[PDB]
Parts: structure tokens; C-alpha cells; sequence
RNA sequence: CGGCACGUAGCGCAGCGGUAGCGCACCGUCAUGGGGUGUCGGGGGUCGGAGGUUCAAAUCCUCUCGUGCCGACCA
RNA sequence: CCCUG
RNA sequence: UGCCUGGCGGCCGUAGCGCGGUGGUCCCACCUGACCCCAUGCCGAACUCAGAAGUGAAACGCCGUAGCGCCGAUGGUAGUGUGGGGUCUCCCCAUGCGAGAGUAGGGAACUGCCAGGCA
RNA sequence: CCUAAAGAGUAACGGAGGAGCACGAAGGUUGGCUAAUCCUGGUCGGACAUCAGGAGGUUAGUGCAAUGGCAUAAGCCAGCUUGACUGCGAGCGUGACGGCGCGAGCAGGUGCGAAAGCAGGUCAUAGUGAUCCGGUGGUUCUGAAUGGAAGGGCCAUCGC
RNA sequence: UCAUCCCGACUUACCAACCCGAUGCAAACUGCGAAUACCGGAGAAUGUUAUCACGGGAGACACACGGCGGGUGCUAACGU
């Protein structure tokens, strides 16, 4: 109900980006977690964006 | 014990009225002046009617 | 009117009654009123029996009741079509099977222990029988 | 008048599918369960809802073992 | 130190006399002193709690565990894990160094003293005792304290029943009344 | 107590082991003294066993209770492993910290020519 | 008979997870020759009853016995 | 505002 | 070869509790210290380390003891598949299977590998 | 959960309860720990706050209903982290179908651990919505004479 | 009831927690537990392959009673 859907992108550049769920009342700060990316085949960054 | 928490902590010198002194590990640092110790509180050292003041304050 | 004071569950399914009964022995008294046939007690009907022995001995010796009714029975209410549920609790029976001690006794002398338990039976709605302690 | 009951959940086929002395593929379900009712013995694994599988080929045995009286499901290798 | 070296050179024979004992070592020892402040009105006010360790740390010369509530208790308005006691554990040389510190201060310095109950064991021969002014230690000092405050004490030892607890604390010369 | 608590620490790892069935190379830690064994998968049967309680190693160690203790039954029980015939072992610490003697044991056996 | 609305101090009424509130009324003192009105200052409630969850229940739920309302229709 | 017949 | 002790298992109460006794040459435990390796949301209490003065107190092992827990017959009873039958809410007969509870009784475990001490 | 007749399944306006979520830690690993309740003793402190000891043995706990689980803890605490990964998938369960679910193992990269190893979300089972139509980002895959572009496709994802 | 500040002392028309002994009951209880049933393997006989797969064509999806196990109802109904 009140969490609501975020994307995590990449800091690669190449747009690639998970989804997930925040709860932005508990929790204003943004989310940075170092996460897989296919395309560069390298555990970066993906740090969240709006959807 | 750790480090770098625990409150800090020298020998002390203390001295009771009764002629005493003993030799104790604290923290507040400045020596003590005491009133009382175990040597010589009344209780621990141990020196802790009607019809006879009828009579002393009657007497006949 | 007896009564468990609180159960798990409001409504109970119907059963059966098949078998025969536990607790055949006189117990804790001496005289017992054991039944003999196979049916339903009414909490009314242990209330009525049991007045009827007290008041028949006239308060000398002990007396045992040695079933209790926990099972609840409903009854649809008049002129309500079946169904759109289980009707609501109307009383409560025992569930009695042959050879179960219904009623048991001491301290009194056994042609008045027999007589009292001749006005039980008149009460009750199944067959009964009278039974003495056995020492095995 | 009106009733508070009525709801039911579809039925969840638990239960053993491959009893004692089946023969069984990698990979097959011994017991769907709520819950570690039968434990994973040898060459099986308990999948993250405890379902029982066989990780080797061969053929299924239960047994009880233990200190307190568990129901293991193991593998006989062929 | 000098208790312990008391404890080790006579205590433990005179136990073997008037025990007659098979073991130097049936002959019972301190298992621990455990020093509590419940400090409750925590809940009004944290803070007071805070100079509440602060104190504490200064009678044991050692920080204080700032302890929670086990279980939420409707009466005292509290919540399961809120700090409202503070606690400290004594063992080996500083038993013996705190123990002297009472033994030899704060029972002279009680206020209207009449000696401890000896019927405060607890029936396994560990003991416990109330003070109710700390301002009777000297470890702190009059005109810098905030509110009046007291803590509780407790031996707790190996002996096996309360007359062997007394018996122990008897050797130690512990003011039973 | 201590070694019933000391067993429930070591279940979980004794019970992966048996049921992974690898070679078992178990510590067990006194003050006084430390034992390895080399078993095998079933659980039942010892591979070899090296203890400072054996003459061979108490003859010329010092003290049986310390870090030169656990390097030298580690360096032994590594050579009997070898000349047995295994050269692959899963270690056991058995409840204690993989730290000080059992360290100083596994660091032993590693560095004399098990692999684990 | 089926719903759905409420049981709050002596009375009339608010409050519907942690606090019980307003008015009339009662008491005490002033003002009056005295009463009323007026002024000052107080108190008063198992929150309808019972038991269940929760750290906690007036507030959440169930049943209960009261009072009110809306329907008990086609034949 | 009132003042028992 | 025998006894004792430690480790790892088999087995999972006939094996577990209780009561009484017994052991420290070795082993084990308690223990002695801990500025150091490490550790305590405080404490060398635990964990870890360096040792070996003392103790088998506690622990642990062993032995004895049914006060219990536990196991457990034979037969009987309940139930039930199949075929029939009745007074058909429930029972009976033929036949097959056959409990649970309880009674007599059993029962204070047995065993494998390695290592150490003594003979 | 029961009805449901000891495989599965099984109806009623049958009997009882719940959901339309939550969590970047309440997930992964490593290491450690064990509950309820009662009694005794003790300053405010009382029946119940904190502490010590004893009995007890999971009668506790599980983010939320009930059942089945759980001491090797799945329960409690702390350190380090992002496997709440990407492409797949032997085989199997379960559905009329649409679908749903378990899953060893392989390749790439990672976390924890000394390592053996574990990790493709949470103790499991609820926490949800087909298709169309569009919206956002990437991918020349296509591109109505040709080069582009619009539009479309594919991948990721959003709006009942 | 006696003393009634703390204390404390009596009797119960009495009510009774825990524990122990003994007697029952439970669809939503299980420290026990069948008969049947169901899955699989081996074996002999019998059966017009009775079994499975794929393809062509359907019909049917209003059932009734009786036996046994049950819910519901009144262990009422030719009830449901
Ligand atoms: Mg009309
Ligand atoms: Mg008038
Ligand atoms: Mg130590
Ligand atoms: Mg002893
Ligand atoms: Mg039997
Ligand atoms: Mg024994
Ligand atoms: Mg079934
Ligand atoms: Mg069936
Ligand atoms: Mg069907
Ligand atoms: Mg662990
Ligand atoms: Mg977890
Ligand atoms: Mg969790
Ligand atoms: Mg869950
Ligand atoms: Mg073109
Ligand atoms: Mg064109
Ligand atoms: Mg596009
Ligand atoms: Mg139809
Ligand atoms: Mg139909
Ligand atoms: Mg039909
Ligand atoms: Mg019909
Ligand atoms: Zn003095």
C-alpha cells in the first residue's frame, strides 16, 4: 500500500536498471547497491531513480 | 578489562580520625579524610526502668 | 441444568452413538444406576433424575453423577426454510451408550437406594438397571 | 438470515508422491509438506518449501533414525 | 587484594575446622559481586539515566551495561528493550579491592546503622543487600550529585545453603546483627 | 555445561561433513593436551590419530598444551596422513575458535601438505 | 423475523488504542433583612454487562439484555 | 424579580 | 590378553531420571596467572593464551539399588474387508485381519575403530 | 483447519478463522546464545520494571490467521556484505487449458568463511489480475523508389 | 467476631488455585493405532489388447433409488 516502485540504475552508463520496492516514509534516502549488470558483465553500482 | 573506557584508576591514600590510615585502589584521585571506619564505629567495636526512676525521683 | 461453563467450539456435528460404553463399574459409591439401552440424555433429564433421588433418599448418603452433557444440539426455529445455516444451540445431551453407570450412591440401605433409583429410571428416557460394587 | 462461513482455499495435493521403493529420476519429488515432516536423507534435497527431491537416480527408501525419532528419506544408489 | 590474601592465608582453615571438610576447596569462595541501579523514570527522562551510569561507573571504577527491559509491563508504562537499569559485574581483585571499599567505608558511613539482616540470603547461600544513599560512598562526592539515588548489592558464592553463606561472611566480619 | 555446549556448536558442522562424506580431520582441544584424528566418511573408522600424549612427540616438546604442540601433531599427523595415502581432508574444529592451537593445528597440517 | 443506530456523572450530550470532556444540577463562601438571579471555589463517572487479542482496551472483536429506525413483499 | 396565610 | 581413560561412531529410553557408593599413577575436569594472541554491548563469568601448586568438592566416568520413566507378551475386547441376516438410530452369523488400554513379566544397556596409563 | 470415510481429490446459504501486505534489513553468510512460568533474596519498586540464585524443560518465540514445522535451531544477538545476481536447466509435481510450483547441475561475476561449503530472497503455505490499448529506456531488427526518420518488432518496465 | 496505626487472634452457612489418586467426553485433541484403500516390484494362470498414444465423429454436463461412511434437517421426509 504505501510502498511504492523504484528502479535501480546502473552507474555504467549502458540504462540498465533493476525494480524494486521502497518505503519512502521510513526511509527518505536513496538506495546504492552493488548489483550485476549484463551488459558489462561487472558488479557496479545501481543506485535509484525515479520511475 | 578494555581499553580507553573504563573510568580512571590510581591508588589512594586514606585516613581515618581514629589514627588509622589503609591504602585503597579508586578513582576519585585526591586522598581521603574519613570520619569512621571499621576500627572504631560503635556498633562494630560493640558498646551499642519505670519503677527505678519512680523511686530515684520519689525517694522516701 | 447442567452445563460445561466454556467450550472450544459453539456448534458440534451430529456423530453417532455406536459402541458400547466405558466406565461400567460402580466407582466411587457402592449402589448404581447403570443403562442398559442406547440414546440421548437431556441436561433436563439428568436435573429431573437427580432431583427425584435426592428427594426420594431425603439427604442421607452420597450421590455421583457420573455423566455430564457436553454436547450441544440445535434446533431450527419454526416455519424457517432449510438451510442459510446451522440452527442455533437449543440444549445439551450426553451421549449414553449400554452399560454406562449413569448414577451412583452410598451410604444408605439398599431397598431405599433401589426405590430411589426406581423414581431415576421413571425419569429417564432409556433403559436402566440396578448394580452393587463388586470388590474386582 | 445470512452466514459468516463459507470460505475454503484450494486443496494443495500434499503429500508422499513416490513411496518406499520406487524407482526415481535426478531431480524427482519424494514429498510435497509444510514444514520438515520427512527430512532429506542421502542424494536428497529439501527445496525452499521443504519439498523432498531426489538428487541422484536410484531407488527411494524410508527409514527413522536418530536421536529423536525423525522419519529420513534417502536414495539407494542403483 | 589484602582480603583475598586474608581469605587464602586463614579463612580457609578456620572453614575446615568448624566444617570438617574433605577439601581446602569444599571450602567456599565469592563466585561473583554484581552491582545493580534500576533507574526506571528512565522513560520520563533518559538523561538521569545517563548521570545514573555515570555514578555507577564511578563506585566500580568500570562501565556500566545500560540494561532494557525483558518483557513490556503495562503498569510502569514500559516497552520490551528500553534502557532502564544499569549494571556492573566484579570479579577476582576488584571483588577483593570493592569488597575492602565496603567492608571498611561505606558500612561505617551508613546513616543510622545497626548492623545488615542476616536473614537476606536467599536460601542458596548467595546474599544481597539494599543501600539506599549513595551519597554515603565516597566515590562521590556531596555538592556534584543531582538527585538522591541508592543501588542494590549482590555476593553471589558457591556455598551450598544460607548457614554456610553466613558462615563465610562471619570470617569476613560482614556486620550481621 | 561446557561440553555439552561445545558439542551443539560442533553438530552443525559434523553433520554437513557426514552428509557431504568427505574425510574428517577432527581437533579435540585440552588445556593439557590436543588429539587430531583422520577419519574416515563413514564416521566410524580412524584413518590415523596423532596426541601429545604419545611418547614419540612428548619426548621432545616442552609443554603439550601450546602453539609449538599444535604445529608439531600437525606437522605429524600431516606426515602419516601423506604416507596413508590421502592428500584431501575436511577439518573438523569440533566446537572450538578456529583460533590459537587449533589455528596454529590447521596451519600445521596445511602448511606440511594437506590441502583444505 | 432480518438488518443498523446507541447504551458515557443525577439529567442531557461529545470523545471511538496510552488523555475521560461540556452544560444543567449538588456542596461551601460572598451579595440580600431573607429567597431568587448573580460572583468566587470545589468535588463527582465498573465509560451498559460478560470474555478474547494486544504491553495496554471506553475506542478492536464476539456474545449478551435494553431503546429507537427501516423492511417482514408477489401470490 | 418576589416577600406563608 | 585383561582393567581403566579420552576421542569418533553404530543404536535412539530394556539405553532416560532418582537414591547410595566409588576414582585421579595416567587421562579429564576444577584449577594458577593473563601486560601480551584473542575476548567481554561490564566482568579472563564465557571465549582465548601461558602453566601445573592443590582438589576429585562440583563435573564426568564406573558399580549397586525399581522410587519412577520405558519395553512388553498369551488370551479377551473394540474395530473392520467380503458374503448373508435382524426387532435395521444399531447389532447378529460365516470367514479373513485384529487393535488400544491392562495384567504376568522384562529392564539400572549392548557394540565398532583408534589413542593413552597399569598389569 | 475440520467436514473428507489413515494416497490425491471431494459439495452445501456446512462449522471456525485470515489476506489484498511488510523488510536493504526482518535478506546472504560467519560466529556465538537459548525460552515460558513460578519461588526465594534485595533501595525507591508495589502482583508485575532491573539484578542474583533455584525449580522447569519450549508449557516460549516465529513481522501478521491456522496447520505442519524448528535445538544442527527456521527462535535471539553481533561482524562483514548485497545471491532480493544474469543466461539456462536434467527431471518432477499440479492443473481441461491459460498457468502455477520445486529443482540438482552448467557458464559469467560476487558476498561471507581459514576452509569444507552456503547464498538465484524471508520457516513454508495468503499478500493478487489475462489480453488489448498505450507510456518510458535500450537494441538499426525492420524501415513502402534510395539515405534517414515516423511507425512497428525484441528486451526491461509502467497504467485496471 | 476480639484488638482495630502497623500489627495481629478466632470461627467458617463457605468458595476454592497447584499437585496427587480415581471416573468420563471431543469434527476443528493425540504420548497409541487398525481393517480396507492407494503406490511400486517380482511371480503363475486367465482375458477376443482388456492398456496407452494419435487422428475422424459424437452425445452428455436436469439424474433417481437402495447399501455402507457422513454433513444438514428432528440420526423427520420418496428431504438436501
Ligand atoms: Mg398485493
Ligand atoms: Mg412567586
Ligand atoms: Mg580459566
Ligand atoms: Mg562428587
Ligand atoms: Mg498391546
Ligand atoms: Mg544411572
Ligand atoms: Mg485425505
Ligand atoms: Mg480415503
Ligand atoms: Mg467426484
Ligand atoms: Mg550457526
Ligand atoms: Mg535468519
Ligand atoms: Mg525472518
Ligand atoms: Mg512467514
Ligand atoms: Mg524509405
Ligand atoms: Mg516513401
Ligand atoms: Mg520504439
Ligand atoms: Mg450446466
Ligand atoms: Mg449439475
Ligand atoms: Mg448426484
Ligand atoms: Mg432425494
Ligand atoms: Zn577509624
Amino acid at each position: 500500500g504505501i510502498r511504492e516502485k523504484i528502479k535501480l540504475v546502473s552507474s555504467a552508463g549502458t540504462g540498465h536498471f533493476y525494480t524494486t520496492t521502497k518505503n519512502k516514509r521510513t526511509k527518505p534516502e536513496k538506495l546504492e547497491l552493488k548489483k550485476f549488470d549484463p551488459v558489462v558483465r561487472q558488479h557496479v553500482i545501481y543506485k535509484e531513480a525515479k520511475i | 578489562m578494555k581499553k580507553d573506557i573504563h573510568p580512571k584508576y590510581e591508588e589512594i591514600t586514606a585516613s581515618c580520625s581514629c589514627g588509622n590510615v589503609m591504602k585503597i585502589r579508586s578513582t576519585v584521585g585526591h586522598d581521603l579524610n574519613l570520619d569512621v571506619c571499621s576500627k572504631c564505629h560503635p556498633f562494630f567495636t560493640g558498646k551499642q526502668g519505670r519503677v527505678d526512676r519512680f523511686n530515684k525521683r520519689f525517694n522516701i | 441444568m447442567l452445563q460445561p461453563k466454556r467450550t472450544k467450539f459453539r456448534k458440534m456435528h451430529k456423530g453417532r452413538n455406536r459402541g458400547l460404553a466405558q466406565g461400567t463399574d460402580v466407582s466411587f459409591g457402592s449402589f448404581g444406576l447403570k443403562a442398559v439401552g442406547r440414546g440421548r440424555l437431556t441436561a433436563r433429564q439428568i436435573e429431573a433424575a437427580r432431583r427425584a433421588m435426592t428427594r426420594a433418599v431425603k439427604r442421607q448418603g452420597k450421590i455421583w453423577i457420573r455423566v455430564f452433557p457436553d454436547k450441544p444440539i440445535t434446533e431450527k426455529p419454526l416455519a424457517v426454510r432449510m438451510g442459510k445455516g446451522k440452527g442455533n444451540v437449543e440444549y445439551w445431551v450426553a451421549l449414553i451408550q449400554p452399560g454406562k453407570v449413569l448414577y451412583e450412591m452410598d451410604g444408605v440401605p439398599e431397598e431405599l437406594a433401589r426405590e430411589a433409583f426406581k423414581l431415576a429410571a421413571a425419569k429417564l428416557p432409556i433403559k436402566t438397571t440396578f448394580v452393587t460394587k463388586t470388590v474386582m | 438470515g445470512s452466514t459468516r462461513n463459507g470460505r475454503d482455499s484450494e486443496a494443495k495435493r500434499l503429500g508422499v508422491k513416490r513411496f518406499g521403493g520406487e524407482s526415481v529420476l535426478a531431480g524427482s519429488i519424494i514429498v510435497r509438506q509444510r514444514g520438515t515432516k520427512f527430512h532429506a536423507g542421502a542424494n536428497v534435497g529439501c527445496g525452499r518449501d521443504h519439498t523432498l527431491f531426489a538428487k541422484a537416480d536410484g531407488k527411494v527408501k524410508f527409514e527413522v533414525k536418530g536421536p529423536k525419532n525423525r522419519k529420513f528419506i534417502s536414495i539407494e544408489a542403483e | 587484594a589484602k582480603l583475598h590474601d586474608y581469605y587464602k592465608d586463614e579463612v580457609v582453615k578456620k572453614l575446615m575446622t568448624e566444617f570438617n571438610y574433605n577439601s581446602v576447596m569444599q571450602v567456599p569462595r565469592v563466585e561473583k559481586i554484581t552491582l545493580n541501579m534500576g533507574v526506571g523514570e528512565a522513560i520520563a527522562d533518559k538523561k538521569l539515566l545517563d548521570n545514573a551510569a555515570a555514578d555507577l561507573a564511578a563506585i566500580s571504577g568500570q562501565k556500566p551495561l545500560i540494561t532494557k527491559a525483558r518483557k513490556s509491563v503495562a503498569g510502569f508504562k514500559i516497552r520490551q528493550g528500553y534502557p532502564i537499569g544499569c549494571k556492573v559485574t566484579l570479579r577476582g581483585e576488584r571483588m577483593w579491592e570493592f569488597f575492602e571499599r565496603l567492608i571498611t567505608i561505606a558500612v561505617p558511613r551508613i546513616r543510622d546503622f545497626r548492623g545488615l539482616s542476616a536473614k537476606s540470603f536467599d536460601g542458596r547461600g548467595n546474599y544481597s543487600m539494599g543501600v539506599r544513599e549513595q551519597i554515603i560512598f565516597p566515590e562521590i562526592d556531596y555538592d556534584k550529585v543531582d538527585r538522591v539515588r541508592g543501588l542494590d548489592i549482590t555476593i553471589t558464592t558457591t556455598a551450598k545453603s544460607d548457614e554456610e553463606g553466613r558462615a563465610l561472611l562471619a570470617a569476613f566480619d560482614f556486620p550481621f546483627r | 555445561d561446557k561440553k555439552s555446549a561445545r558439542i551443539r556448536r560442533a553438530t552443525r558442522a559434523r553433520r554437513k561433513l557426514q552428509e557431504l562424506g568427505a574425510t574428517r580431520l577432527v581437533v579435540h582441544r585440552t588445556p593439557r593436551h590436543i588429539y587430531a584424528q583422520v577419519i574416515a566418511p563413514n564416521g566410524s573408522e580412524v584413518l590415523v590419530a596423532a596426541s601429545t600424549v604419545e611418547k614419540a612427540i612428548a619426548e621432545q616438546l616442552k609443554y603439550t598444551g601450546n602453539k609449538d604442540a599444535a604445529a608439531a601433531v600437525g606437522k605429524a599427523v600431516a606426515e602419516r596422513a601423506l604416507e596413508k595415502g590421502i592428500k584431501d581432508v575436511s577439518f573438523d574444529r569440533s566446537g572450538f575458535q578456529y583460533h590459537g592451537r587449533v589455528q596454529a593445528l590447521a596451519d600445521a597440517a596445511r602448511e606440511a601438505g594437506l590441502q583444505f
